[PDB]
């Protein structure tokens, strides 16, 4: 401050301008970022590669202010990620929106409590009033339409036309396996990736999809004692001496045969376990591979983490380096342990189906992974919107048709209940208009010929913005059924989640 | 350099301003927390005086001095601290004006001395003997509680707070010294805080299902493993000659078995009957198969508990800490009352609940284990140095300033030096006291003005301890809002605002030494 | 455009002012001192009076205008205390700017100011008691009068004088004097000496020992028009345009001169007798050369250059009327002071015309040979002279030393304004500026300003005490008993002219360059 001690970057006007400022700055693209979007991000990670997306939970990570006001409330849109796949495009967009009433109330001259409570109880009023807008709710997971119909919502929270071959594929990757009922995974389900065959061609395999190159035989058995290890070939060849291979002539008669014999006893030993699948995130050796091929143990060549972390996740296998007789430990757990070609890609498959532990594994074949990551992306954040552990989501107008209802229901209750506080109260109703300008954003017209119309609609829960033209010159797009609804729960955090940080960045001076 | 007699205080006073500033809402309800990153670089926020400091690396040597001397204080109440620093440089704000109308600092460290002093006769004069009913416990604890969170924070807190409180006092303990370990639990919302008469562990060993739910628990807390190691050489014995190594493989495996059948003994020992769920509980691992073959027979056994812990759990259960198992009575291992393991997230924290004599009760605030759960770790501990205080004192008033006005109504209104010397000094302390109540107030709601010139004249009308209204702006009976100011608590800053003021008020050469 | 709005803007002013009244302390009462000025002219003019000082040289401000007109005011209203206005205003904005600082309202700053005036002056009217207007009561207010405006060692020598002169009404009702005032000055051996002379003194005489030196019954013919003329109320015109016009026009004047100087001394014969009375011709213009000496041995006394103030005076005094013209006409309209006597100190010849008809018209002869001097003592005469007035003019006199400054402060106990706050801190803001004269002088004199003021305080708190700061050794005393007054018009004038400008500050958030 004025004196040399006292340190802070946040406060005063800096904190009513710049941290209200930079909370401003991401939620910009958040808008972009929900709702249908038409809009596309290049990003590169620090692998300098570009990728493409609409969602900011990636991006913002990646993004480094000075400022904790950017870098607390992605945490709370963590915080709907962690429990809500999508939404998080909006999470970030109306708390900042929401926020920048303050600073306005502050040129206004309204105190922060004055500010931030007016919100609160009306967030309270709205969570009181935001199940009464619950429009539906979903039904059966077996049901692939009764999910996939939904599950377009989130797609289309990222990516607006693609959500229709996928949402289908999604609840036909079986979503249904679990009852979402206390229980749902992703890693049972997992996205694997297959470059190459169409995008489109992104099939279900249920039961693991390992696009890594399925080697040995086929699993000594389907029921397959799983022995995953992280580097068991480490070599056992020896990589000393001269040449970094040999030094004296003697020397390289040793180290050829050795690495047969001990991986001759390694793989034995993988028989001597009893693992009926030998997987190497360590090298592939034709003898090895032979041995398997003897001892008819299936092998895997090569292996991410994500391989052998899903391998240790799923199997309850453990990936270690073996230069080691192996010892299961790892085991089994799949009951279908198979070879297979899928996008006549060998693909390591392992299977085993139960109501809660099945594994039914996205297997994505597509053109592009930059594509395919992003495909994943979507479908990602849509059985993530999928998951909510309640069959029956008790939906809400997907896409926002909720904002004209609630814009309608507070700032107008909102002058109701009297004080101050009624202004906060009423710029509660506001930033809800951010989709429906924010979609109005990638579809092109003003929220207030938005809102005006969307206002004119009145009790609707249906009539809203989207994309095309329909969001455009009426503003009006059916977001109860485009066959588009959203749960009430997801909903539900946004505007808790946005609630809490939105509030607390404020109060911060330091 | 040199900064020569006025211009030394002319830092002194500046240093003091702009934090009072932070602090006019650090304080209250109403106060605003703040938020630290080049305080560390890390993302950092806090709520209360002196730590905030501590927290900040402060640079300037007032601020730099301040953290120190408010500790003290902040050591006793830790709220009042979070008020305290308006008062002294306010009080510099006052005296300045009086040197830089000219007079000398010394006769007004002089003045405000018997000023002091009939504050302190008022602070007799206004303390309000009250009782140590948890609800008057209440009030103290969450009105600290409010002031540093949220009331609702405050309210859904308040309650355990005021709780072990009141098994720290079963103990006759006028203070709090056990009762006081607070546990942050891994959960999706800082929303969840539970209050755990006993303790809780974090762990139930490596192996589930070892009757790990124990309605009779005989508390072995064994900082030896049953895990020496199952390979050949000991746990503290490294041998990389090959001979020494031969010699080891055959007992260490053994040495296990012992302190395990010797819990299989003390099981049967203290219990006879898997019925009773015995609770072995190690500072360090324990094997599998130990666990195995103790968790057949019933035993619970639990590894790597924490050292507090086996402090806390030798005295909650008036358990012991053993380097030994072999055999010993259900009553040579401690007794909890209630023992449950229990699973969140993937750690299984067990519950040690109303051990007998439950010395410290563990109050458990499950949450994201951000530093806003941490930010909520504070005012709990925080507040309980008020009820503590509360505790402390039977002699608790009216918060919000209430005292203020009445120690600078009487305080002022009769000199007490009958000088202009002291009263000169007295004139310019009373004055500083106000500063809080009516900031509240005006950083509330309605100006300074109105609401001293209500609660002055409403004092004048009164002699009741009318206070300000924190979410209104106008005073009310803080006896009667429930924000207590603590004897304990407000006599303290009466002590620092003035004996650090003396010293520092009186500096005219100042140098960098050495 | 350009233009400087609300806070930040009336800041420069109450910087101004504040900053500008500060200077002043060197002044009002004898701790304080005379502050000199220097003009274009380089004259050092020494006055601890603030009208003097302010409206002559000072650095421009906006508030420069403004504060010109209140220490005139108080000057004009009563001729003191213009150096005390000044200080209380700024004393009461440095107040006021705390509320303000405070961010509290200048408008509820403003609006608290009025009251608490009338407090003190309702205060001040309970301070007050109806005191002497006696000579020795003016003493008691003529010494205070002086000290605060002009210094004391002169309010000394100033007091006797000064009294003397406004005693010297008929019981008029003027709070100021205008003919008791007829300053003569003179260059002197004394850098400050003044006579006190009743009756009117004139300008220039003219002395012969032909003239009569005593002229006991004084016949006085005061004319504008003079010897050079002939019956004539108005002068001759002249013509030198052409030689045949001069040439008769130097011939004839001198029957104007003759008949004239005979108009005179038939009419003495006629008016003053023959040597019986001695007589006046007075000339406000030059004397003719056979008048001068004709008129010398008639045994009337011509008089070289009498004003027109001096026509005017003698006139009122001497009750009796200046003419224009010496014709012959009756005793009684010429002027008849029962003296006249031409008193011819340093190289200037003071005709007295005195035992006037009126001692309306009454004379101090200021002297000094240094003008600054000469300047000092014959301007540290006039406020008295309108001071003291107003000590003899009222039965009441408030009184002084500051006194009764510290008890109201305490009269205006608070919460009194219960009312809001804003006219609470407005007499607690005023509270405050009633004490800058008891602090300036304890100020000025040793100890504190302070100390000495609460010691005041706490002293006036205690019963039987209105007591103040001593306007030398700066101790407390009851001043009322001291006899030191100032004048009664003085404070309640003094509030109204010091709370309206600090009252018009608050109003101005505004200034537009």
């Amino acid at each position: 401050m004025l004196k040399e001690g006292a340190k802070h970057f946040s406060g005063l006007e800096e904190a009513v301008y710049r941290n209200i400022q930079a909370c401003k700055e991401l939620a910009q693209t958040t808008r972009t970022a929900y709702g249908p979007n038409g809009m596309n991000k290049m990003v590169i990670n620090h692998l300098e590669k570009l990728f493409v997306t609409n969602d900011a939970a990636t991006i913002l990570r990646e993004l480094e202010v000075q400022h904790p006001a950017a870098k607390m409330i992605v945490m709370a849109s963590h915080m709907q990620e962690q429990e809500v796949g999508d939404g998080t495009n909006f999470v970030l967009v109306f708390a900042g929106a929401l926020l920048e009433l303050a600073e306005e109330l502050l040129r206004i001259g309204l105190s922060v409590s004055e500010v931030i409570e007016g919100y609160e109880i009306a967030c309270r009023k709205a969570h009181e009033i935001l199940p009464n807008l619950v429009c539906c709710s979903a039904k059966n997971l077996r049901d692939i339409d009764e999910v996939s119909s939904l599950l377009r919502t989130s797609i289309m929270s990222k990516q607006y036309g693609n959500e229709v071959f996928l949402a289908k594929l999604i609840a036909q990757a079986c979503v249904s396996i679990f009852p979402d009922s206390g229980h749902f995974n992703v890693d049972n389900i997992r996205v694997c990736k297959i470059l190459g065959s169409g995008i489109s061609s992104s099939s279900v395999l249920h039961g693991m999809v390992f696009k890594k190159e399925t080697e040995g035989d086929v699993t000594s058995v389907k029921d397959a004692k799983i022995a995953v290890y992280s580097c068991p070939f480490d070599g056992m060849i020896t990589e000393t001496k001269g040449t970094v291979l040999i030094k004296t002539a003697e020397e390289l008669m040793n180290f050829s045969k050795g690495e047969e014999n001990l991986m001759d006893a390694q793989v034995k030993a993988i028989a001597d376990t009893g693992a009926n699948v030998v997987v190497t995130g360590g090298k592939v050796a034709d003898m090895a591979l032979h041995y398997a091929n003897k001892y008819n143990i299936m092998l895997v060549r090569l292996n991410s983490k994500w391989d052998l972390r899903r391998l240790c996740k799923t199997v309850g296998a453990t990936a270690l380096p073996r230069l080691t007789p192996p010892v299961l430990e790892e085991m089994g757990h799949c009951d279908s342990v198979y070879l297979s070609e899928v996008g006549d890609t060998q693909v390591v498959v392992f299977k085993h189906e139960k109501e809660d532990g099945a594994i039914s594994t996205i297997v994505l074949r597509g053109s592009t992974d930059n594509l395919m990551d992003d495909i994943e992306r979507a479908v990602d954040d849509g059985v993530n919107t999928f998951k909510v552990l309640t069959r029956d989501k008790r939906l809400v107008p997907g896409g926002g048709a909720t904002e004209i209802e609630l814009a309608k229901q507070i700032t107008s209750y909102g002058e109701t209940c009297p004080g101050l506080e009624q202004y906060a109260i009423k710029k509660f109703a506001e930033a809800f208009e951010a989709i429906p300008r924010a979609l109005a954003e990638n579809s092109g017209v003003k929220a207030n010929e938005v809102i005006s119309k969307l206002y004119a609609v009145h009790q609707e829960g249906n009539k809203n913005v989207g994309l095309d033209i329909e969001a455009e010159v009426p503003a009006v797009k059916d977001m109860l059924e485009a066959g588009i609804l959203d749960t009430y729960l997801g909903k539900y955090w946004a505007i808790k989640l946005a609630t809490n940080a939105a509030v607390t960045v404020l109060r911060v001076d330091q | 350099e040199v900064a020569r007699a006025q211009a030394a205080l002319a830092v002194n006073i500046s240093a003091a301003r702009g934090l009072q500033d932070v602090l006019r809402t650090n304080l209250g309800p109403k106060g605003t927390m703040k938020m630290l990153v080049s305080g560390a670089g890390d993302i950092k926020l806090t709520k209360d005086g002196n730590v905030l400091l501590h927290e900040m690396q402060i640079q300037h040597p007032t601020a730099s001095l301040i953290a120190k001397v408010a500790t003290a204080q902040d050591d006793i109440t830790g709220d009042g601290t979070t008020s305290n620093v308006l008062i002294i440089g306010e009080l510099l704000k006052q005296a300045d004006l009086y040197i830089s109308e000219g007079l000398h600092p010394r006769i007004i460290t002089e003045g405000f001395e018997a000023a002091k002093e009939k504050a302190l006769q008022f602070l007799e004069e206004v303390k309000v003997s009250r009782e140590m009913d948890r609800e008057t416990l209440i009030d103290v604890a969450r009105t600290s509680l409010r002031t540093k969170v949220h009331a609702e924070l405050a309210d859904v807190l308040t309650e355990a707070v005021v709780d072990s409180i009141l098994a720290i006092k079963k103990q006759d303990e006028p203070i709090d010294l056990f009762m006081i370990e607070i546990m942050e639990m891994k959960h999706k919302s800082e929303t969840d805080t539970s209050l755990i008469r006993g303790l809780v562990l974090d762990h139930g060993a490596r192996h589930p299902d070892m009757k790990k739910r124990v309605e009779d628990a005989y508390i072995l807390t064994c900082n030896v493993s049953l895990e020496y190691e199952k390979t050949e050489v000991n746990s503290g014995f490294f041998y990389k000659s090959a001979e020494e190594r031969e010699k080891l493989v055959k007992a260490e495996r053994k040495f296990i078995e012992d302190r395990v059948k010797k819990i299989i003994e003390l099981k049967r020992k203290v219990c006879g009957d898997s019925d009773k769920g015995f609770v072995v509980i190690n500072q360090k691992g324990i094997d599998p198969f130990s666990l195995d073959a103790l968790s057949k027979e019933g035993i619970v056994a639990l590894r790597r508990a924490k050292r507090r812990n086996m402090e806390r759990l030798t005295l909650a259960c008036g358990g012991v800490a053993l380097n030994s198992f072999d055999d010993l009575s259900p009553d040579c291992l401690g007794h909890a009352g209630l023992v449950y393991e229990y699973t969140l997230g993937e750690e299984k924290f067990t519950f040690i609940e109303k051990c007998n004599n439950p010395r410290s009760v563990t109050l458990l605030i499950k949450g994201p284990n951000k530093h806003t759960l941490t930010q909520i770790k504070d005012a709990v501990r925080d507040g309980l140095r008020a009820v503590k205080n509360a505790i402390d004192d039977g002699c608790v008033v009216p918060g919000a300033g209430a005292v203020e006005v009445a120690m600078a109504e009487a305080l002022i209104k009769h000199k007490p030096s009958v000088k202009g010397r002291a009263q000169l000094g007295v004139q310019a302390f009373a004055d500083a006291l106000l500063i809080i109540p009516k900031v509240l107030a005006q950083n509330s709601g309605f100006d300074l003005q109105e609401t001293l010139v209500k609660i002055q004249a409403e004092h004048s009308e009164s002699g009741q301890l009318v206070g300000v209204d924190l979410n209104t702006g106008e005073p009310m009976v803080a006896a009667e809002v429930g924000v207590w100011d603590n004897y304990c608590v407000k006599k303290q800053l009466l002590h620092s605002c003035t004996v650090i003021a003396t010293n520092i008020l009186l500096v005219d050469e100042i140098m960098r030494a050495g």
